[PDB]
């Protein structure tokens, strides 16, 4: 008789049909990653459309509950999930347009080759064949070149492309109530409904920055040190008060300043952590670093795996007959099944990824109570971090000291947490400045602070104030570099990794706040702790059922995104660096560029 | 020991009931052995709200009933009294003052199939709950919303029966699992089923 009733069977119809094409749709992509090969192509893509068709049916069918008289945060969610129209809501002739533009911009990003004039036989994809170029090379001249070519190639080809796309991805904004598509990608954190715990779209955009007000000290301080390691190794080419010239970074765009560890290390003489050869000497496999993975999480408290996840799943490599991709996923094909999708090698990195994925698995599980609507992360950066916990707390000398990797005999010199922290820091917190700059340029040329007279223009002047990048070589507007990035020309939100870098530390100290820890955060481990266990298991049950500001402090005890912990992390790494960057120039002046 | 009961048949059976369609089998008058009752020797749950099973082949009742069918694995709960959810209320419900076992196994490996063993069935809508021990095959489109459906199932017009798609894949909590629920009627009769004679 009322609207709240006809809904609520209209969704308990919707979860029983979603669920199985969605486990049959699952299946068939499990069939097609694990046993490359052509019949199973077909299989995907008819589970796929299959799937496609279902939901864009029952979309269209959930508009008819207007969902204003809907009481209930349970069925108004899930139908609100539902409701959305999507790229259905233009013209036939502009969504078609939005579509090959999409697609266009993918192929040729996969497609993209490097053109040699004095070779024309030396095309390199973006596939680690160019990679280690922006990886492994010392030469200037060799980067400068890599990178001036990618960014004429590629860059320049995707201007009209993205030009374009903005102006239809705001048609389709504007028409899906929003005034923005970044707005739209904002809307993934909006919390409405629940008093206290609401959170709106654009009060994102001043907590992101007031959080990184507090990063740009430690950040500044980390550049310092790594542009004063990069005089020695670049000669007259890093201008000690200037910038950081872009095409040296270790990365293609500078995401990560990854491969730049091996050129900045604190103290070459003492090694890292590798317990590589001392696993591969203890003979090991794939299925014994798993069976301590699950040992972990059972120790924390959480349920070991299924029997059938065993079974089912495919550990390592079966590349004898077959093929497979070689991506370290999870895979929540529903209905209870939970499998792991890597090919598993004797090695720490290889360890790590297992706890990061088994982790993702037993988040999966924890909310798979939840109804098929809200059988997700409480946003889109709680995944990512609750996997990235995992691992953190994996590798810390007093773990692998514990399962016997490393002989209860290790002395853990001062320095060597020095290098550990550097190390760490220039993965974690060499990208926050740039993926806070490529995220709020990105904001502004969608809202439209910046016309299309002067995207290149802003994209720099940000990236010489932000993340202190110069660029070597004056763009035009005929290039577009911040349309080279894979995420970027993909339709994908960039600020996820932001928040779920906070979330980690977040996450890292509340747990360690429950395993009454005792020295500094860097030396934390969870094992045995079910206390911790269970603080962090009643927020990973949760699901989306809950605003993710509940959720947050379900584990942390605020309901807000704080950097605080992060810093905490990384504070012995933060002293020993104000310490050494005495008699050294800390910060840099925009003023400044190689080619003048 | 030559008046067997066909328990040997209602378990060992080779196709099972859905759970809306729930089949009764009326054991009537012959030697009941209680202690064969472990046909499958991993029952997932034995259990007996009425007399102890060690007493079980001690009594004599007038009347024995056997619903078998098949269900979930995490709906195998709701087989008993005072239960709620889907089985409980719209495909099988058992009344508060049971007398009686329960008795659940896996059957993995007999009820699914690869491509998913489409049947099974189980009402999902009904207009209301189900009285004990009471059955309802009746397959008519259940009028969620107020417009009359004219028996056309389209919009808030839906088909009361969902299908179990088993498979062998699925977590043990959606795995088939096969149920036996005895009811043990004692009645104002003489007592024709009996314990045996050891
Ligand atoms: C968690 O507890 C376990 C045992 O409860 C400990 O790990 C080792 O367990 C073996 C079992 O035979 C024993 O040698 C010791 O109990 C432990 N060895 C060492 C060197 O500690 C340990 O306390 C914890 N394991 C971790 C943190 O990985
Ligand atoms: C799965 O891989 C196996 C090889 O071990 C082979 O049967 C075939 O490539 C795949 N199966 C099917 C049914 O295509
Ligand atoms: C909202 O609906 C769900 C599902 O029917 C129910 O469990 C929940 O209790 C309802 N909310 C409130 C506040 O009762
Ligand atoms: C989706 O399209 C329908 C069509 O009229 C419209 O009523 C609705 O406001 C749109 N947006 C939603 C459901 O968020
Ligand atoms: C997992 O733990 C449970 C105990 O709750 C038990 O089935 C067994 O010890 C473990 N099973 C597997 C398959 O690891
Ligand atoms: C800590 O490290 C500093 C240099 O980083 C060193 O001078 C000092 O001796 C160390 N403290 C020890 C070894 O206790
Ligand atoms: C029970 O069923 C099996 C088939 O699963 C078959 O051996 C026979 O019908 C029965 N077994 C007996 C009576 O021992
Ligand atoms: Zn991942």
């Amino acid at each position: 008789s009322t609207i709240e009733e006809q809904a609520k069977t209209f969704l308990d119809k919707f979860n029983h049909e979603a669920e199985d094409l969605f486990y049959q749709s699952s299946l068939a992509s499990w069939n097609y990653n694990t046993n490359i090969t052509e019949e199973n192509v077909q299989n995907m893509n008819n589970a796929g459309d299959k799937w496609s068709a279902f939901l864009k049916e029952q979309s269209t069918l959930a508009q008819m509950y207007p969902l204003q008289e809907i009481q209930n945060l349970t069925v108004k969610l899930q139908l609100q999930a539902l409701q959305q129209n999507g790229s259905s809501v233009l013209s036939e002739d502009k969504s078609k347009r939005l579509n090959t533009i999409l697609n266009t911009m993918s192929t040729i990003y996969s497609t993209g080759k490097v053109c040699n004039p004095d070779n024309p036989q030396e095309c390199l994809l973006l596939e680690p064949g160019l990679n280690e170029i922006m990886a492994n090379s010392l030469d200037y001249n060799e980067r400068l070149w890599a990178w001036e070519s990618w960014r004429s190639e590629v860059g320049k080809q995707l201007r009209p492309l993205y030009e374009e796309y903005v102006v239809l991805k705001n048609e389709m904004a504007r028409a899906n109530h929003y005034e923005d598509y970044g707005d739209y990608w904002r809307g993934d954190y909006e919390v409405n409904g629940v008093d206290g715990y609401d959170y709106s779209r654009g009060q994102l955009i001043e907590d992101v920055e007031h959080t990184f007000e507090e990063i740009k000290p430690l950040y500044e301080h980390l550049h310092a040190y790594v542009r004063a390691k990069l005089m020695n190794a670049y000669p007259s080419y890093i201008s000690p008060i200037g910038c950081l010239p872009a095409h040296l970074l270790g990365d293609m765009w500078g995401r990560f300043w990854t491969n730049l560890y091996s050129l900045t290390v604190p103290f070459g003489q003492k090694p890292n952590i590798d317990v590589t050869d001392a696993m591969v000497d203890q003979a090991w496999d794939a299925q014994r670093i798993f069976k301590e993975a699950e040992k972990f999480f059972v120790s924390v408290g959480l349920p070991n795996m299924t029997q059938g996840f065993w079974e089912n799943s495919m550990l390592t490599d079966p590349g004898n007959v077959q093929k497979a991709v070689c991506h370290p996923t999870a895979w929540d094909l529903g209905k209870g099944d939970f499998r792991i999708l890597m090919c598993t090698k004797v090695t720490m990195d290889d360890f790590l990824t297992a706890h990061h994925e088994m982790g993702h698995i037993q988040y999966d599980m924890a909310y798979a109570a939840q109804p098929f609507l809200l059988r997700n992360g409480a946003n889109e950066g709680f995944h990512e971090a609750v996997g990235e916990i995992m691992s953190l707390s994996a590798a810390t000398p007093k773990h692998l000291k514990s399962i016997g990797l490393l002989s209860p005999d290790f002395q853990e010199d001062n320095e060597t947490e020095i290098n550990f922290l550097l190390k760490q820091a220039l993965t974690i917190v060499g990208t926050l400045p740039f993926t806070y700059m490529l995220e709020k340029w990105r904001w502004m040329v969608f809202k439209g602070e910046i016309p299309k007279d002067q995207w290149m223009k802003k994209w720099w002047e940000m990236k010489r104030e932000i993340v202190g990048v110069v660029e070597p070589v004056p763009h035009d507007e005929t290039y577009c570099d911040p349309a080279s990035l894979f995420h970027v020309s993909n339709d994908y939100s960039f600020i996820r990794y932001y928040t779920r870098t906070l979330y980690q530390f977040q996450f890292q100290e509340a747990l360690c706040q429950a395993a009454k820890h005792e020295g500094p955060l860097h030396k934390c481990d969870i094992s045995n702790s079910t206390e911790a266990g269970q603080k962090l298991f009643n927020m990973l049950r949760l699901g989306k059922s809950e605003p993710w500001t509940l959720a947050l402090e379900n584990v942390v005890g605020a309901k807000n995104m704080n950097v605080r912990p992060l810093l905490n992390y990384f504070e012995p790494l933060f002293t020993w660096l104000k310490d050494q960057n005495k008699n050294s120039f800390v910060g840099w002046s925009t003023d400044w560029s190689p080619y003048a | 020991i030559t008046n067997l009961c066909p328990f040997d048949e209602v378990f060992n059976a080779t196709r099972f009931a859905s759970v809306y369609a729930w089949n009764r089998k009326r054991i009537s008058n012959c030697v009941a052995d209680y202690s064969v009752l472990y046909n499958f020797a991993p029952f997932s749950a034995f259990k007996c709200y009425g007399v102890s099973p060690t007493k079980l082949n001690d009594l004599c009742f007038t009347n024995v009933y056997a619903d078998s069918f098949v269900i979930r694995g995490n709906e195998v709960s709701q087989i008993a009294p005072g239960q709620t959810g889907n089985i409980a209320d719209y495909n099988y419900k058992l009344p508060d003052d049971f007398t009686g076992c329960v008795i659940a196994w896996n059957s993995n490996k007999l009820d699914s199939k690869v491509g998913g063993n489409y049947n099974y069935l189980y009402r999902l809508f009904r207009k209301s709950n189900l009285k004990p021990f009471e059955r309802d095959i009746s397959t008519e489109i259940y009028q969620a919303g107020n417009k009359p459906c004219n028996g056309v199932a389209g919009f808030n017009c839906y088909f009361p029966l969902r299908s179990y798609g088993f498979r062998p894949t699925y977590g043990v909590g959606h795995q088939p699992y096969r149920v036996v629920v005895l009811s043990f009627e004692l009645l104002h009769a003489p007592a024709t089923v009996c314990g045996p004679k050891k």
